[PDB]
RNA sequence: GACUCAACACGGGGAAACUCACUAGUUUAAGACAUUGGAUGGUGAUGCAUGGCCGUUUUUAGUUCGUGAAUGAUUUGUCUGGUUAAUUCCGAUAACGAACGAGAUCUUAACCUGCUAAUUAGCGGCGAGUACACUGUACUUGCUGCUUCUUAGAGGAACAUUGUGUGUCUAACACAAGGAAGUUUAAGGCAACAACAGGUCUGUGAUGUCCUUAGAUGAACUAGGCUGCACGCGUGCUACACUGAUAUAUAUAACGAGUAAAAUAUGCUUGCAUACUUUUCCUCCGCCGAAAGGCGUAGGUAAUCUUUAUCAAUAUAUAUCGUGAUGGGGAUAGAUUAUUGCAAUUAUUAAUCUUGAACGAGGAAUGCCUAGUAAGCAUGAUUCAUCAGAUUGUGCUGACUACGUCCCUGCCCUUUGUACACA
């Protein structure tokens, strides 16, 4: 059903050629599978965004977006937190006020983000000053992409 | 849609100095009034061409009231 | 006095010298009680 | 060398004179630069007092921008700028090497 | 209080007699003039003084005077 | 240093001042150009910086404020403006005129186009407001100068 | 060689480029597979079999988006591509399959070589609605 | 106000019509007779 | 102030100081000129003294003149009829001929001129690759054939064009084709004549007249007021759910708008005086804090930095719920953390938690609407130190239905009757 005919050839050679929403789902399960980064503890008490005003309900919402944040942050080289904030933002219902577009909370994007410089996946530099990819990353991730891509083709 | 009588007079002043260049052709007509006349913008410029046009084609088929 | 360098007491129309109604569009700083009249001369021209 | 105006026609004799001039002393000059039109606009409402229909109006100021670059005496190009010129135009002035 | 100084009256004649065209400013609370080193409340209770005595003619617009010095005020402003 | 938008603005309210220093101003005379008599002018305007339609409208308000009969007197502006060479004109004037009820008469002539872009583009307009014993007077002049040519012109030789 | 054709339908605006290759159309940096409505996956397909695989088999078709709502790119990637393939018949791989090209392309739809002129008109004066004004109480 | 229970076409709907059960617990039965909408099999 | 349309989210009126016109008050001379004489100023009155501006008749087609003609007011022209956008034209015609109005005029959407061209934009080409193909690709670094693509100067294109028809075969209208454009292609602004005793002297040092000025009706400051409520009337926001409520992820716009104040030190004794940069906008980032908010810096007076190879939402794909006033729904109050502002109490605004009303789609009545429009969804800007539920632009999601009629309503024309004419 998710895979269709497709009637122009295909490149496969990075992660750029394959879908977004399996590719979250994936690789949040191999980083579940490889304990590559922790929950952590903290985060779990609180909602994503002040106008999601509820808890995410499914416990594996850390890792879902740990993948989502390596996928932007290769589909353009430079990422910051407002960029990321924005992204993840949210409508709000204020109440009795209409419906506004409000932003995520950035301290767990902050915490992503720091343990994904730990892992070494992504590096800051003074030039491109946005997040970016480590060539060992990259390399990594094509590899990873490819990986995925054959599992789902044959 | 109908046509106002400023350009109906100008379409009728016109002819009767110089059908002689004028044809049956509504292109080569409207090339023609351009050339003739001196109104300041297209949009009636083709206006009354096409109104010329209009009197051609019921020229030569009875009497035509003028000209 | 008590001046302050906010708010309506900060700044005042020009040549009405009221504050009311007073526009800081551009850094116009006009009333648009005569605005409207001194629009053209100044520039403003109405197309829609 | 870029020019800024409120009046087309202006603009477009000021870039016809550059252009001519160019040609004349045979140096190597940019092609005409036309940048997009940045429109300042400004809505008011009509009847100082408060009765009767709220009506509206809006106002519109294109201010036209181009550029240009030559590799001239800086002296000789304000000179003609300032002979061929009109107080209501302003212009700046920048120079190329190749 | 607000006692204005000889000297002031002194300095501001001798400036408009040098200059021959005063632009004053109608706000008051202003505390200096650009090309007037002088507090502007005390230029305000001089001309409209000298004003009053019929002496020098103001044309008079929004927040600004435009004050021009007439011919025959000249032998009396000179001490 | 300042963005080009609040400079344009700038130099629109400075031009706004000094087209009301020529109402002001020029009120001895016509009009024969702008500055950019003289010596007090320009040492004013540089100390607070560091067929004529508006002088027919000033003619006629100047008419009114020397207490002169306006009947007898606005057909002799319109022979002026003919003499002048406009196709038309018109003079408005409202007010008290001589009595307690608010009048108003146009005197109106030739094409006096009165709306449309060619009219805005064609028209001169002026307004003024007099001083009178019992209120003020608003006095509107219309002029059309000879016709580019308006659109509705035709004519084929 | 190397062809380049415009895309203008709704708000959206497209560039396609028509190269000799081995049948690479790309959509910026992702493929046309990937844009998720397969409603309109059904829409750039349509221009694809009124033309020939076998013949998109040696063209290599780049595309950029930028700007505009899911319907206005579909519209304008369709449209740029036919335009696309239209000239690049007219200039490269031959003439004679290009009438028949062009005949089949307008016997189906004219909305592939040309989009519509339909736009949003400026919001009126009156009230919210653009041909609306407020609720009055008499 | 709901009755129905998990307690004893594949379509939700049918299910849930079938077997006079809620379409969350008909979810779950058609998950176990297998092994939001989607294409049907 | 304003009271049917033509008042009641209007006075650009989102009021902690002023704004402020009021109140409880306190001061000041800031009364020019020749103790005293003596004015300016005034949000004090008079829009029924006015000017100008505007809102209505009124987005409609109407208004006027020269000459002619028919005790006088007056009539004709300015019309039986056909058409329409319209006294727009055709036509008959004691009228002929004019002027205004309509038209016309000009921007946006919209195609072309492979025109005219490139900064801050693009198409490329190759200089080195990051991994795969195989006899270029997604991502990185630098320069240079060029301008359809990003943009904009000028011009062209649409004129019932061409054929099948209706029509006095006249003015026009209908179908088909080309064409981006066949209702002027659609939206805009200019709005004639005349009138309202319509609103405004609270917008003006535009304004007469009447009134006040030392216990000010001038100005400044202190606390308040429009934010209080048995109630009625509008304008608006939120819902009354499963095409929906909750959680993640992908594809997303255009109009926009953006630079006389901080801090440091010295003397005196945190405060006053003195000198040094700019702190006095949007902000990107990296960090502290769930957040609110905070610290230090990139960039930009701006197609260059926010940001724009992209800033919102309606969606979208998958999960939970599976229509049960329910988990919907958020009226209600309590506890707080932070900023804005010298000052937030009448808890401005605000992140968090607790609190848990009506609401099963709404009587009589009433409003709005014909294609990128309804509606929904957002979002820019306005006043703004802070506060949109207000107003004014922009875009996304692109609908059901006529393609007419005068039945109501409201206007317009003709005839007619009037004892009405402030109609």
């Amino acid at each position: 059903r998710l895979l269709e005919p497709v009637p122009f050839v295909k490149t496969n050679n990075c992660i750029k050629d394959v879908d977004a929403d399996l590719f979250i789902r994936s690789y949040a399960t191999h980083l579940k599978l490889h304990n590559k980064i922790t929950y952590p503890k903290w985060c779990t008490f609180v909602k994503t965004g002040k106008g999601r005003k509820l808890a995410p309900l499914n416990e594996d919402w850390y890792f879902i977006r740990a993948s989502s944040i390596l996928r932007r942050l290769y589909l353009h080289p430079d990422i910051g937190v407002g960029f990321l904030r924005r992204q993840f933002s949210s409508k709000q219902r204020r109440g009795v006020a209409p419906n506004h577009t409000s932003l995520a909370s950035g301290k767990i994007l902050r915490s992503i983000l720091q343990q994904l410089e730990n892992l070494g996946y992504v590096e800051q530099n003074p030039k491109k000053k946005g997040r970016r990819l480590t060539t060992k990353g990259e390399n990594a991730i094509n590899n990873f992409a490819r990986y995925i891509n054959k599992k789902v083709y044959n | 849609r109908v046509r106002t009588k400023t350009i109906k007079r100008a379409a009728r002043q016109i002819v009767e100095k110089y059908y002689a260049k004028l044809t049956l052709d509504f292109q080569i007509n409207k090339k023609i009034t351009e050339e003739v006349a001196i109104i300041p913008s297209k949009r009636m410029k083709n206006k009354v061409a096409g109104f010329v046009t209009h009197l051609m084609k019921r020229i030569q088929k009875g009497p035509v009231r003028g000209i | 006095v008590h001046p302050k360098k906010y708010g309506q007491g900060s700044r005042q129309c020009r040549v009405c010298s009221n504050k009311h109604a007073i526009i800081r569009k551009y850094n116009i700083n006009i009333c648009r009680q005569c605005f409207r009249e001194r629009a053209d001369i100044i520039g403003f021209k109405k197309y829609r | 060398i870029a020019l800024t105006s409120k009046n087309l026609r202006a603009i477009e004799k000021v870039c016809s004179d550059i252009m001519k001039g160019a040609k004349e002393k045979n140096l190597n000059v940019s092609g005409p630069v036309r940048l997009p039109v940045k429109t300042l606009r400004i809505t008011t409402r009509k009847s100082p007092c408060g009765e009767g229909t709220n009506t509206w109006d809006r106002f519109e100021l294109r201010i036209y921008k181009r550029l240009i670059d030559l590799y001239s005496q800086c002296e000789v190009v304000t000179q003609m700028t300032s002979i061929n010129i009109d107080p209501v135009v302003e212009v700046e002035v920048i120079i190329t090497d190749s | 209080y607000s006692y204005i100084p000889k000297q002031n009256k002194k300095l501001i004649y001798e400036y408009l007699f040098k200059e021959g065209v005063i632009v004053v400013e109608k706000d008051a609370k202003i505390p200096r003039h650009p090309h007037l080193n002088v507090p502007n409340l005390h230029i305000m209770m001089t001309l409209k003084s000298l004003k009053s005595r019929n002496y020098v003619e103001e044309k008079y617009n929004w927040k600004h005077q435009y004050f021009i010095l007439n011919n025959e005020g000249i032998e009396y402003l000179r001490e | 240093p300042i963005s080009k938008k609040r400079k344009f603005i700038n130099d629109g309210v400075f031009q706004a001042e000094l087209n009301e220093f020529l109402a002001r101003i020029l009120a001895e005379d016509g009009y024969s150009g702008v500055e950019v008599r003289i010596r007090e002018l320009t040492s004013l305007v540089q100390k607070r910086f560091f067929l004529c339609a508006m002088a027919q409208a000033e003619s006629l308000r100047y008419k009114l404020l020397k207490g002169l009969a306006v009947r007898r007197a606005c057909y002799g502006v319109l022979r002026h403006i003919m003499e002048s060479g406009a196709k038309g004109c018109e003079v408005i004037v409202s007010g008290k005129l001589r009595a307690q009820r608010a009048k108003s008469m146009k005197f109106r002539d030739g094409y006096l186009i009165s709306t449309g872009e060619p009219s805005k583009r064609f028209v001169n307009t002026a307004t003024r407001s007099a001083q009178l014993k019992q209120g003020v007077l608003g006095i509107k002049v219309k002029i059309m100068l000879p016709t580019s040519i308006l659109p509705d012109n035709i004519s084929v030789l | 060689k190397r062809v380049q054709t415009f895309g203008k339908k709704k708000t959206a605006v497209a560039v396609a480029t028509v190269t000799n290759g081995k049948g690479l159309i790309k959509l910026n940096g992702k493929n046309l597979d990937l844009v998720e409505p397969y409603i309109l996956k059904t829409k750039v397909y349509e221009p694809l079999w009124l033309i020939g695989s076998g013949k998109l088999k040696n063209l290599d078709i780049r595309i950029r988006v930028k700007g505009g709502g899911q319907t206005s790119q579909i519209y304008a990637i369709r449209q740029a591509i036919g335009k696309g393939i239209i000239s690049y018949y007219q200039k490269y791989v031959d003439e004679s399959t290009k009438k028949e090209l062009k005949d089949v392309l307008l016997r189906y739809d004219r909305s592939l070589l040309v989009g519509d002129t339909r736009r949003c008109e400026p919001k009126k004066f009156g009230g919210k609605g653009a041909r609306a004004r407020y609720q009055k109480s008499y | 106000k709901l009755n129905h229970a998990v307690f004893i076409v594949i379509t939700p709907s049918a299910i849930a019509e079938k077997y006079k059960v809620n379409l969350s617990v008909a979810r779950a039965v058609i998950n176990h007779l297998a092994d939001s909408q989607k294409l049907y099999t």
